[PDB]
RNA sequence: CGCGGGGUGGAGCAGCCUGGUAGCUCGUCGGGCUCAUAACCCGAAGGUCGUCGGUUCAAAUCCGGCCCCCGCAACCA
RNA sequence: CACAUGUUCC
RNA sequence: CGCGGGGUGGAGCAGCCUGGUAGCUCGUCGGGCUCAUAACCCGAAGGUCGUCGGUUCAAAUCCGGCCCCCGCAACCA
RNA sequence: GUCUACGGCCAUACCACCCUGAACGCGCCCGAUCUCGUCUGAUCUCGGAAGCUAAGCAGGGUCGGGCCUGGUUAGUACUUGGAUGGGAGACCGCCUGGGAAUACCGGGUGCUGUAGGCUU
RNA sequence: GCCAGGUGGGGAGUUUGACUGGGGCGGUACACCUGUCAAACGGUAACGCAGGUGUCCUAAGGCGAGCUCAGGGAGGACAGAAACCUCCCGUGGAGCAGAAGGGCAAAAGCUCGCUUGAUCUUGAUUUUCAGUACGAAUACAGACCGUGAAAGCGGGGCCUCACGAUCCUUCUGACCUUUUGGGUUUUAAGCAGGAGGUGUCAGAAAAGUUACCACAGGGAUAACUGGCUUGUGGCGGCCAAGCGUUCAUAGCGACGUCGCUUUUUGAUCCUUCGAUGUCGGCUCUUCCUAUCAUUGUGAAGCAGAAUUCACCAAGCGUUG
RNA sequence: GCUCUGAAUGUCAAAGUGAAGAAAUUCAAUGAAGCGCGGGUAAACGGCGGGAGUAACUAUGACUCUCUUAAGGUAGCCAA
RNA sequence: AUUAGAGGUCUUGGGGCCGAAACGAUCUCAACCUAUUCUCAAACUUUAAAUGGGUAAGAAGCCCGGCUCGCUGGUGUGGAGCCGGGCGUGGAAUGCGAGUGCCUAGUGGGCCACUUUUGGUAAGCAGAACUGGCGCUGCGGGAUGAACCGAACGCCGGGU
């Protein structure tokens, strides 16, 4: 298999992203980021909870590929099948190197490309949850049961923005109200008052 | 459909071009070569003869390059020839031999060199040069700004650089351009060009407008009729105006009267204006809602 | 590359621009009266064998060409000598090559 | 290692800055030079001929030789524990009048001007540039209003 | 593991080095010969050169990754 | 100059 | 580097000499033949005679230089 | 007030659409005999003045785009120097100094040199 | 007998590069170039990373003029996704020999016209740098020329790479100097400028083998222990989707993740090359527990038997 | 590798030969052995192939096709 | 480089559906376009620090007057070079005497640490930047110790 977690563990290179220079990367074990009721406004999700890191480090996109799936499958025992939406906020795009030993010794070590990781900072958000209210405690729960598939420590925080929006839940209805946030569907437009008079006209009628 | 092409990001990127540029006025590969002086020479001036044609206009200016714009030293228009001796056809190509020679001995008279050099009185279109003279002050020189005109045989800005050479300024030049160079045998032939600089061709197609047909004439030569310009006293017109251009070639500025103080441009808005234009538009757009439902 | 037969440039017996005629350069014959000559047969003359290095480490699969001018005037009548940049393929007055023309 | 190329490291030197490509302001070319003027260097990527080396882009120098469209500069450049006084050959392009002469030339001015002014006065006024002292001692009137109290708010995690 | 060559109609091979534009034997298919089959004779079909992307007016050919197959090497204690 | 072979209940 | 001899129908080859004549064999194609691929025969299609220049009433031919190959002999940056 | 010629700075000057342009001027526009140049007088060159602001152009407008300039983001990010500071480490906090950038919210939308007109 | 050519490991002499995570094998990091590393001047290493070079060009050089590219939309006989024609949009998304970077829009691009500044000759300077060369390059100056109406521009390629000493040979240069006691004439030697090349690229003329080996040395340098490390090997936790008829955890446990251990192999080269005797087995001792048995016990999918799992525990055993 | 053949001969040294030149010198011709060309030879050194298809079920491949070299390992013998 | 929905139109189309058949219509599913949205870049960048690198802070400077020039020229113009004369409050802070020439040994295996940093899973590993150490160096402290912390040394008494 591959080596462990341990090696590949701080942010120690510069990132080495796969490019024109890098080339012969695997595929990233996480393909699917965003699953649950995607196709969902953004008036009926008002709660949302993040899994903030806390430490420095690297995140593999196996972690990333693991975490998802334990947080989504108790989520559906919940919360049904489409009482919620998760996005993981994180894309593996750092790669890492593999010296793999067949007698050369350090002669020429320069590593293959192993896989693909994730590089976190400290405060962070790794991956967030938007569903109704009142599934308070499933979602701090389901993201408990996420932070077992990563190294190192994270807090669990619920956010203070509606949904996935970066509006703050207590001014969104009176913005919504002064249709000042056009709900784009999983998101919203915000609309400021310096565009053309006649879309102004528009919208108001 | 199509990627919108001037987008956000296009305008977001765009570098405009010089404002002379933009309005194909100047063309900066040739003015960097014309105006620029070699640095060893500090401040001595690089005077260049700029010649512009228009429609209804020739425009002679003498100038040299500043680095808060280029200052005139001495101009000279088309149009200041119906004071001397030209009445009509200021476009010409022997108009612009006026105001190539009026322009030349405008200057000479502004550097107390009009009692010296001369240049080509009796007017004959060959090749002359004005030598400097040992002891008295050197000779001016200057260059042709032709500008974005096509320099073809027989271009007018090489008319009225002749005229300025016959004045006494010491222009670099050949006669590869001058009306009357043959193109196939690659030789000169000075009694044609005397021709155009003394208007015979203007004659030729007057004279052949006698014989041809009488409306175009009446419509071709409008204003050679109202002042009564016959090919029998072209040549001896502009022969005449050459002589009273070197004889007073000064200019005399217009008196510039008290102007009554007015304005027929628009004013532009002050933001109070524009703030409550919007809060009345957007007041006569609900007022005008409500009415409806 | 190609070199037009013939050239108009500075002759140095002339001394100023005049067309010259355009040839390669050639090894004249090693003469076998030549100083380093006779020195050389001289050390080689007798015992001993080989005496001076003989260079077998060749590296450079080319040469520098060299033109002979000669000057055509009926008085001039001077050459020298003009090199050019390494190549490999090289003629005298080749066709000269055209502008958008159909090729096959 | 590296290269000793000529313009090793120069992708941001001698390029253009942004939304400034294309033909150089003639003004650039109309500035004359003296010899003995305080003049700095900053290459320019447009004008390809007569370019200095990347080891004087930001040097100053001053001019002892000027040619049509070039001027010979006497710059300083550190080798390795010793400074040597060396002559480059520069275009105009690359060129700027150095203003880090001219403002103690403007002190020249006054101070020439307060020297012979105020002489007849027969005052000494100051002429050296002392630098800044502590400042004295003043009042501070807070009238009617009372100095608002700071706090240090609690911590929210903002994240 | 590093390196070397190879992949072209159903089969086995050219052509590649040196750019244009695709062959050889066999096999298959149809018609004939024979009572018949094979041989034989006539005629046709069948790949567009491992795959993908590049260079070039033009690429089986030149260049790059990927996929398969094979070989050499991998020694001194 | 060459030409191999055979389906058989009655 | 020196000497020699090669280069030419599509492959090969003759003719170059002691100059005005570019042909042969194989291969493509039509005919006649044979049960038949064949054998055999006839006809047509096939050549800047490696490249340039000199010189001739005429040069693939003679004279100089270049290019490719082969043989032997040479070998101080 | 403004324009033309030549410019300097090179978007506060650009771009899109709309409006109005007295006078001069710039243009459009009418023609090809001569000069010159094209497949073609469209362009270039040349000769003019019947018409016209329709356009170019100028001024203006747009809860305009861009650009310019501030606020905010933020003493945040980062960073010089210091400690027998914290922490298993990753990294963080403090002392001493310096100090950013988007989003977001404002303001602004050419100045000007020389010469010459027009408004006389 | 004396010369000449062939042959000649029978014999003689000598050589058989360097770099290098030991040497060999393989590479070329040995001469150069672009980006990066490199820590916002410059400089900066590794068998660091991604590439390139030993060329090509009578124009792809030099001027001047005229032009506008990529791509896209809408149109037009055959004509189509793609032939040609026209309009519109078009900041470069094209092109400029090549690697990359920089640069470039009335141009450095494209297309025409005329051309040889890719010529002749002093120095000064820059780059690498010892502040030596070679190369390359920049400013001039003196000539002769090209082009253009002219200002100007051009002494090769838009810039950064495309190359080479002494000695020798060769060619060109002059009404040249010397050739020996003088003169003439060949010849030869000088002076100057190109060329013939050293790629190990500041430049020897160079194949192996040694287990029959020798000497000088080296722990700067390998094969063994020992150290640091633990990839790998071994051992053990956490989360708990599932297996376990049912039932997450009796016993297991995927996807992940956290360690430990030096009884595996690696990596490294610190100690030892004026020597530490380098495989096993035999013999004999003691120690460790990550417990096979035995003593005492807990838990089972423990009915009894037998067998699993875990705890205290290395006292005593673990054979022919 | 070895050996045999030859004025039927391409190349080659000294010397001799001929010519030009004032002469050194140059050039041309001629020019041995050896090599090249052509035979012989493996109880001389040595060497002695690859890919597909095919038999009453399977397996197998006597036969077949193809590419190929100077020959393509025959008689024998074998995890010695 | 990359994730997700939105809103568009037949802008081409995949099977479709009453339609012979129609951008007539059908839910669509795709790309395509337009506002948005998540996540990045040693070999990306509009912006953009901290630290840092030049230069200047006078007497060799200022300001007058006049000559010389084959250079430069509309123009004793331009520039350069000469003379002659006049101006010291010495034109930022701090510190310190400087300049200069010969002859020249040893060395040219280095190693460690904070911070920055490349390869490597890592290493008391290999390779760099900056500064200081060790080497060349004792002393007090860290039990012990080449490098850490303090502090550098003639021989002694007192104090700290």
């Amino acid at each position: 298999g591959r080596r462990p977690a341990r090696c590949y563990r701080y942010c120690k290179n510069k990132p080495y992203p796969k490019s024109r220079f890098c080339r012969g990367v695997p595929d990233a074990k996480i393909r699917i980021f965003d699953l649950g009721r995607k196709k969902a406004k953004v008036d009926e999700f008002p709660l949302c909870g993040h899994m903030v890191s806390d430490e420095y480090e690297q995140l593999s996109s196996e972690a990333l590929e693991a975490a998802r799936i334990c947080a989504n499958k108790y989520m559906v025992k919940s919360c049904g099948k489409d009482g919620f939406h998760i996005r993981v906020r994180l894309h593996p795009f750092h790669v890492i190197r593999i010296n793999k030993m067949l007698q050369t010794g350090m002669r020429g070590a320069f590593g293959k490309p192993q896989g693909t990781v994730a590089r976190v900072h400290i405060g962070q958000v790794i991956m967030s949850i938007r569903t109704k209210l009142q599934n308070k405690e499933h979602v701090v729960e389901a993201l408990r049961r996420a932070k077992f598939k990563f190294p190192g420590r994270q807090k669990i925080h619920i956010s203070k923005k509606w949904g996935f929006t970066k509006f703050n839940a207590d001014e969104f209805e009176d913005m919504v109200a002064e249709k000042r946030l056009i709900p784009d569907g999983c998101g919203v437009k915000y609309i400021p008052n310096r565009g053309p008079l006649d879309k102004w006209r528009a919208l108001h009628s | 459909f199509v990627k919108v092409v001037k987008n956000k990001a296009y305008f977001k990127r765009y570098q405009v071009k010089f404002r002379r540029r933009r309005e194909g006025k100047t063309d900066y590969y040739a003015r960097k070569r014309l105006v620029i002086q070699d640095k060893n020479k500090y401040n001595t001036p690089k005077y260049r003869m700029i010649v512009r044609v228009t429609n209804r206009d020739i425009i002679c200016q003498i100038a040299y390059a500043r680095i808060e714009g280029d200052m005139i030293v001495c101009a000279a228009y088309a149009h200041e020839l119906p004071k001397y001796g030209v009445k009509v056809g200021l476009t010409n190509y022997a108009a612009a031999y006026c105001t190539g020679l009026l322009l030349a001995r405008r200057l000479l008279n502004r550097f107390g060199m009009d009692k010296i050099y001369e240049g080509q009185v009796e007017v004959t279109g060959d090749e002359y040069n004005v030598e400097s003279i040992d002891g008295q002050p050197g000779a001016f020189t200057c260059y042709l700004d032709a500008g974005l005109a096509r320099t073809t045989t027989g271009n007018k800005v090489f008319g009225a650089l002749k005229g300025a050479v016959d004045g006494g300024l010491s222009i670099p030049h050949s006669t590869k351009r001058f009306p009357g160079y043959d193109s196939e045998s690659k030789e000169f032939n000075a009694e044609v060009h005397r021709k155009h600089i003394m208007g015979q061709n203007v004659a030729d197609y007057m004279r052949y407008l006698m014989e041809e047909d009488e409306d175009a004439y009446k419509k071709q030569f409008s204003q050679y009729i109202k002042n009564n310009v016959t090919p029998d006293m072209m040549e001896e017109m502009y022969k005449k105006a050459h002589a009273a251009i070197r004889e007073n070639p000064v200019y005399e500025k217009k008196p510039k009267r008290e102007v009554k103080k007015k304005r027929w441009n628009r004013p532009k808005m002050s933001l109070a204006q524009k703030k409550d234009r919007v809060a009345q538009k957007k007041a006569s757009f609900l007022r005008a809602q409500e009415r409806a439902a | 590359v190609n070199v037009p037969k013939t050239r108009r440039t500075f002759c140095k017996k002339c001394g100023k621009h005049q067309p010259h005629k355009v040839t390669q350069y050639k090894k004249g014959k090693d003469s076998l009266y030549a100083q380093g000559k006779r020195r050389y047969d001289r050390k080689q003359s007798g015992y001993g064998g080989q005496t001076k290095p003989i260079f077998r480490k060749k590296a450079k699969t080319t040469k520098k060409i060299v033109l002979r001018l000669e000057c055509v005037e009926p008085n001039c009548r001077s050459k020298r000598m003009l090199a050019i940049k390494r190549c490999k393929h090289f003629e005298l007055g080749g066709d000269k090559k055209r502008k958008g023309q159909v090729i096959q | 290692t590296n290269t000793k190329g000529k313009r090793r490291g120069t992708r941001y030197m001698f390029s253009r800055p942004f939304r400034k490509h294309g033909v150089v302001p003639l003004a650039t070319y109309m500035r004359i030079y003296k010899k003995g003027d305080i003049v700095d260097i900053k290459g320019m990527g447009t004008v390809q001929k007569g370019m200095p080396h990347k080891c004087y882009h930001g040097k100053t120098g001053r001019v002892y030789n000027v040619t049509q469209h070039a001027v010979g500069i006497v710059v300083n450049k550190q080798v390795k524990g010793k400074i040597l006084a060396k002559r480059i050959n520069v275009r105009i392009e690359h060129i700027k009048h150095s203003k880090s002469r001219d403002s103690f030339l403007k002190r020249v001015k006054e101070n020439d001007q307060k020297k012979k002014e105020a002489k007849e006065k027969g005052t000494w006024v100051q002429l050296k540039r002392q630098p800044a002292p502590p400042r004295e001692a003043h009042f501070v009137r807070t009238n009617g209003k009372e100095p608002e109290l700071l706090e240090p708010i609690p911590y929210e995690f903002m994240a």
